[PDB]
């Protein structure tokens, strides 16, 4: 079954396992194999798999990770997927002291903004994009990966899974727990991650919820019903949080431009029904004038 | 707003078309099997209906187990002692696939009164899984009428609850309705149960939306007319005994049409 792959190095370890770089013996191919146990006795195949194999099979586009096969035992299953040379965080931490050009984060962010178009106009939802969850080869290209938390939604969207993205790149209407979320979630996001690519800290490192809701209040201005129609009956809003004042982003991210700073804010809109959609934002004054750089590796 | 997703809401649409189209069951699969039979195949989409109920499951659990159910039968020549096995199966596939909170293996075993082993649903499980390639993501008739209930201006429970309930009866019955697709269905469901309680028709706007007449979604509204029209003597009754519940607003125990008028 697996006779073909010659096994590299390890490359990660996340939901399922230990991911690890694989090299198709007959035809060169070098693979990222993500190997899953079956609970054959007890729980079966785990919903996270049969939700990422049943929604990456549909969802085919140059900025999302490709599954290339899914290689069936008895006892385990092995997703084959392309392999990427490394994640952002790992060419962000990279380039902590170089710093990333403008012109490979304009780049950067369009792609992202393509392929999570693509997977909103496919009716599903990542809800974990992170610098980590997000592959980058030698050649310039980026590509949302890891779909374990992903959800195929319905229209209008229901209750979903509330526990979903990892705390810094969670949007506010997650942390106050609205009962309804959407594709302004993800867009939430990739507006955190834009920010890091940019100064290459993280934007809203929180240690807690309650922490991460006074750093962003702190940063874009504690919302209130002028900016956040009903945030104030908001389920987990308090009228007691302190009232902030707005950064100006040539504060926050000194570095971005004022074509940046405009999307940004549009991405990091508190509403998320005035929220940018990621078909909108890919038509931004910002990316007039995008190319394809290659990162220095 | 965000949640009715307007930047996308026609992307999604024209995917979700597309989708059901390759998802759909083979017409005339019963005929190729041996040893089981649209009337067994009822009964099993009844005991689902109640099992959606006994465990307070989405009714969108519901239709995706029933599509997983019918491409299986599709492929496969199943016994009947076997067809319980195939729909416990895909029951647990759709709640992983769906629920937020799915029902554990061992409870899937206990509502199959231990005909199977734990063995066997999960065996079953991975077979169902190679059977369908893994593509569980499956347009259907509640996924069209979320849709279709949007357009209806005068929002009424009464109207949304009735359509999800003639879509329910829907699944029940291989003939007719394994030759309709999942969207035409919704139509149907939602003409039927909107004139019925308000008195009107398929809306234009949802005419420019799917390009579905009312000439073209005859046939089906016939069918579903019918289906509606028996309902009460129906050897099946799950759906009516659900849908009577405050939950539903007892859309079950309103009285239907007697003509339609075209
Ligand atoms: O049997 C195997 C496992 C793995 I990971 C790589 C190659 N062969
Ligand atoms: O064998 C396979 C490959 C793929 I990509 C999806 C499901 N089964
Ligand atoms: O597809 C992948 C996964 C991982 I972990 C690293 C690189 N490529
Ligand atoms: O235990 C069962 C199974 C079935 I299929 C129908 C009713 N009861």
């Amino acid at each position: 079954s697996m006779e073909n792959f010659q096994k590299v190095e390890k490359i990660g370890e996340g939901t399922y396992g230990v991911v690890y770089k694989a090299r198709n013996k007959l035809t060169g191919e070098v693979v990222a194999l993500k190997k899953i146990r079956l609970d054959t006795e007890t729980e079966g195949v785990p919903s996270t798999a049969i939700r990422e194999i049943s929604l990456l099979k549909e969802l085919n586009h140059p900025n999302i990770v490709k599954l290339l096969d899914v290689i069936h035992t008895e006892n385990k299953l092995y997703l084959v997927f392309e392999f990427l040379h490394q994640d952002l965080k790992k060419f962000m931490d990279a380039s902590a002291l170089t710093g990333i050009p403008l012109p490979l984060i304009k780049s950067y962010l369009f792609q992202l903004l393509q392929g999570l178009a693509f997977c909103h106009s496919h009716r599903v939802l990542h809800r974990d994009l992170k610098p980590q969850n997000l592959l980058i080869n030698t050649e310039g290209a980026i590509k949302l990966a890891d779909f374990g938390l992903a959800r195929a939604f319905g229209v209008p969207v229901r209750t979903y899974t509330h526990e979903v993205v990892t705390l810094w790149y969670r949007a506010p209407e997650i942390l106050l727990g609205c009962k309804y979320y959407s594709t302004a979630v993800d867009i939430w996001s990739l507006g955190c991650i834009f920010a890091e690519m940019v100064t290459r800290r993280a934007l809203f490192p929180g240690d807690s919820e309650i922490d991460q809701l006074f750093r962003i209040f702190r940063t874009l201005g504690t919302p209130d019903e002028v900016v956040w129609p009903g945030v104030t009956s908001m389920p987990d809003y308090k009228p007691s949080f302190p009232k902030w004042a707005r950064q100006d982003f040539s504060k926050v991210v000194p570095p971005l431009d004022e074509d940046g700073r405009s999307l940004l804010s549009q991405m990091l809109h508190y509403d998320p029904n005035k929220r940018i959609s990621a078909k909108a934002a890919l038509a931004h004054p910002f990316f007039q004038d995008v190319t394809k750089p290659v990162p220095h590796l | 707003g965000v949640n009715e997703v307007p930047d996308y809401h026609e992307d999604i649409h024209t995917y979700l078309r597309e989708m059901e189209v390759k998802c759909k069951p083979k017409v005339g699969y019963m005929k190729k099997q041996p040893d089981i039979t649209n009337s067994m195949r009822a009964i099993l989409v009844d005991w689902l209906v109640e099992v959606g109920e006994e465990y307070k499951l989405q009714n969108e659990t519901l239709h995706l187990a029933v599509n997983y159910i019918d491409r299986f039968l599709s492929s496969m020549s199943v016994l009947r002692g076997k067809l319980q096995l195939v729909g416990t199966a895909a029951m647990l596939l759709a709640s992983k696939f769906e629920e937020i909170y799915p029902p554990e293996v061992a409870e899937f075993v206990y509502i199959t009164d231990d005909t199977y082993t734990k063995k066997q649903v999960l065996r079953m499980e991975h077979l169902v899984l190679k059977v369908l390639a893994f593509d569980l993501a499956a347009p259907t008739i509640n996924q069209f009428l979320t849709q279709y209930f949007l357009h209806q201006q005068p929002a009424n429970c009464k109207v949304e609850s009735l359509a999800m309930f003639l879509g329910e009866l829907s699944l029940i019955d291989a003939d007719p309705y394994l030759k309709y697709l999942p969207s035409v269905i919704a139509a149907a469901a939602f003409h039927l149960a909107l004139y019925t309680v308000t008195g009107q028709s398929w809306p234009e706007s949802l005419v420019q939306k799917t390009g579905y007449t009312l000439e073209t979604l005859k046939p089906c509204l016939l069918d579903l007319h019918q289906t509606y029209l028996r309902a009460p003597q129906h050897a099946q009754q799950s759906i009516r005994e659900k849908y009577k519940n405050s939950k539903y607003h007892g859309v079950s125990l309103l009285n239907p049409p007697e003509t339609l008028n075209v």
